[PDB]
């Protein structure tokens, strides 16, 4: 068994909370609030036999994007990833603020970068939803581990995007 | 096969007797034309094949044989043997160059002379020699020019260096001589061509546009050129639409000339969407004019401009020139502010233009540019206002002022949209935390400059005015 840290940062109001609670707490759609601070919450995946992970999803607030974003919330943690919306290039723009900040303020005990992963929030919406064209200049230029559309109301893609990032992120 | 091209090339040692000498060169260089192989290309490259003959026909000008059927000897040579360049260096300027002098008053000699030169010009390195000869190259050309196959149209690499004075000497002298070859030359698209972009390599001094709007004759054939020769032509638009962007200066009330290329210019951004070949110069071009013009076609230019952002992401200085346009576009005409948003119909140019500031954070005349354009929207349009604020902007600009910080520019532009942006809203403690020390900081950093100051004294006048003991922090 082991245990690891998953750090869920993007811009505000990106539905922040929706994909944490739909992943553990079962909760997806449901109200469009404001998070105010860090939230936490607990998953346990049984990825093989005798083998049962937990996971710590630490949800950073993105409110106070021109405060310094301490490196004490990067600090032991195992994983990231970056969860934009898709009606926004400004959540676009955030997310490369965002890669820039924990590529500067981020270590690891082999010096590698931790994975990273682009979730395209909330593809179920008009009319920028299946861009995924203009996402590749991004994808393939930020050497993101991965890149993966989402909607967290309908949780389309919410499990088999996780699956694959936690396999990459056991992968080393 | 090979046995008989040995004995013509030691034949050719001989320079015994000039007509069996030119003879043997005729039937050389008939055999060496053809499809067959690459016999002639034998890698040999041997110089005692043709140095000789340039000898004897320098030496021996009034011999027209060797002058008539060398050089195409020589043209065939380069044009089959690929390391021919490379064995032209590492001279033959100087023999081609005699030979254009002495004897090259015939139009057949001298056809085959600057078709010569303009072959090997395409390779690189030898033109600084062909600029630091003794035979007057460029008096040579001008004295070569009514034949159709006007090859001086290769003259184009020589004016990539000709120093100021003799570059006003070449426009007087050269503007002479090719206002005539551009009137009797009208139906030669490759001679138009290569006469637009002579006039744009000589149009580099800024003194010299006085003497080419000595009579208005720039902007009228240029026009013309673009109207008739090439309607879908995109090199022709590209160099006209180079020169209308380098022919921008203080004389650029043209009123009449003006509405003129601005339609023209229209027409380029219209009919060739997808290369740096024509979006920069004519957005920059435009977005001048405009200002001066407006003192329909304003939506054909948000359409242009939004295509601009979306089909060049990549280039730095398609988006700033695009944007720039838009903001020069909005500041003379408002009444497209509800012509432009995310609602369908309306160009969603707020997030491209958002985007460009990101991409391009290295650079401060993207920011300078984008944060104008989307100033001025926002001071447009009030609905745009909480929506940026919405979509990380202040602390977003924050972060580039503190990453840029050595220009003044940049500083007071990101004043002047923190002041139009936070118009008319209410914040909280947090978002003034995260904003007065910055704008204090940027302003103390630069006290000297006073928009940076009456800017930033505005934006903090704006923005300053349980939760008593929080404020009291």
């Amino acid at each position: 068994d082991h245990l690891f840290k998953v750090l869920v940062v993007g811009d505000a109001a990106v539905g922040k909370t929706s994909l944490v609670q739909r992943y553990s707490q079962d909760s997806f759609s449901k109200h469009y609030k404001s998070t105010v601070g860090v939230d936490f919450a607990l998953k346990v995946l049984q990825w093989s036999d005798y083998e049962i992970v937990r996971l710590q999803l630490w949800d950073i607030a993105g409110l106070e994007r021109f405060a310094a974003m301490t490196r004490l919330y990067y600090r032991d943690a195992s994983a990231c990833v970056i969860m934009f919306d898709v009606t926004n290039a400004t959540t676009f723009s955030n997310s490369q603020r965002w890669k820039q900040d924990l590529d500067s303020k981020l270590t690891l005990p082999n010096g590698e970068p931790v994975p990273c992963l682009l979730l395209a929030n909330k593809c179920d919406l008009s009319p920028w939803a299946v861009s995924r064209d203009q996402i590749d200049r991004f994808s393939k230029e930020n050497g993101f581990t991965g890149w993966t559309e989402t909607s967290v109301k309908e949780n389309k893609n919410i499990n088999e995007a996780m699956r694959v990032l936690i396999e990459k992120m056991m992968r080393n | 096969d090979e046995e008989t091209l040995k004995k013509l090339i030691v034949r050719l040692n001989n320079v015994q007797e000039g007509k069996q000498i030119e003879t043997l060169v005729q039937i050389l260089e008939d055999l060496l034309v053809f499809t067959y192989s690459e016999h002639a290309s034998k890698l040999f490259q041997g110089k005692n094949i043709h140095v000789p003959l340039l000898i004897v026909l320098d030496s021996y000008m009034r011999v027209a044989s060797v002058q008539q059927v060398g050089w195409s000897l020589l043209c065939k040579l380069i044009e089959v043997c690929p390391g021919t360049m490379q064995s032209l260096m590492g001279g033959v300027h100087q023999l081609i160059l005699k030979m254009l002098t002495v004897h090259n008053a015939s139009v057949n000699l001298s056809v085959i002379g600057l078709k010569t030169l303009d072959l090997l010009l395409t390779s690189g390195k030898i033109t600084l020699l062909i600029l630091d000869e003794e035979s007057d190259i460029f008096m040579l050309i001008f004295d070569a020019m009514a034949n159709d196959e006007q090859l001086g149209c290769a003259l184009h690499v020589l004016f990539e260096r000709v120093s100021e004075e003799q570059l006003t000497e070449f426009v007087e002298n050269k503007d002479y001589m090719i206002l005539s070859a551009l009137t009797n030359f009208k139906d030669e698209e490759e001679i138009v061509l290569h006469v637009l972009h002579c006039l744009h390599s000589l149009a580099i001094p800024c003194n010299n546009v006085e003497v080419l709007m000595s009579g208005n004759v720039r902007c009228y054939n240029i026009v013309v050129e673009a109207m008739k020769a090439f309607p879908m032509s995109e090199r022709i638009q590209e160099v006209s639409c180079c020169l209308l962007h380098r022919l921008t200066l203080g004389n650029f009330f043209n009123i009449l000339v003006l509405n003129e290329v601005h339609e023209f210019v229209v027409k380029a951004v219209q009919q060739y969407p997808e290369n740096a070949a024509l979006q920069i110069s004519a957005l920059s071009c435009l977005a001048l004019l405009t200002e001066t013009i407006f003192l329909e076609d304003k939506l054909f230019w948000l359409e242009a401009c939004y295509k601009a952002l979306t089909w060049h992401r990549k280039n730095k200085h398609v988006q700033e020139a695009a944007c720039w346009a838009l903001n020069n576009l909005l500041m003379y005409q408002n009444s497209l502010h509800e012509k432009i948003g995310d609602e369908d119909g309306h160009f969603p140019a707020h997030r491209e233009v958002m985007l460009s500031m990101l991409m391009h954070s290295s650079s401060k005349e993207v920011f300078q540019a984008s944060a104008n354009a989307l100033s001025t929207l926002l001071e447009q349009n009030v609905n745009f206002r909480k929506i940026l604020l919405s979509k990380g902007i202040h602390l977003n600009v924050l972060e580039l002022m503190q990453k840029h910080i050595h220009s003044p520019e940049v500083a007071e532009s990101g004043c002047k949209m923190l002041n139009h942006l936070f118009e008319g809203s209410n914040t909280s403690l947090d978002i003034m935390a995260a904003v007065v020390p910055k704008i204090l900081t940027v302003m103390k950093r630069h006290e000297t400059s006073l928009p940076v100051q009456l800017e930033a004294l505005r934006a903090i006048l704006h923005f300053i005015v349980e939760f008593h003991h929080k404020l009291n922090m």
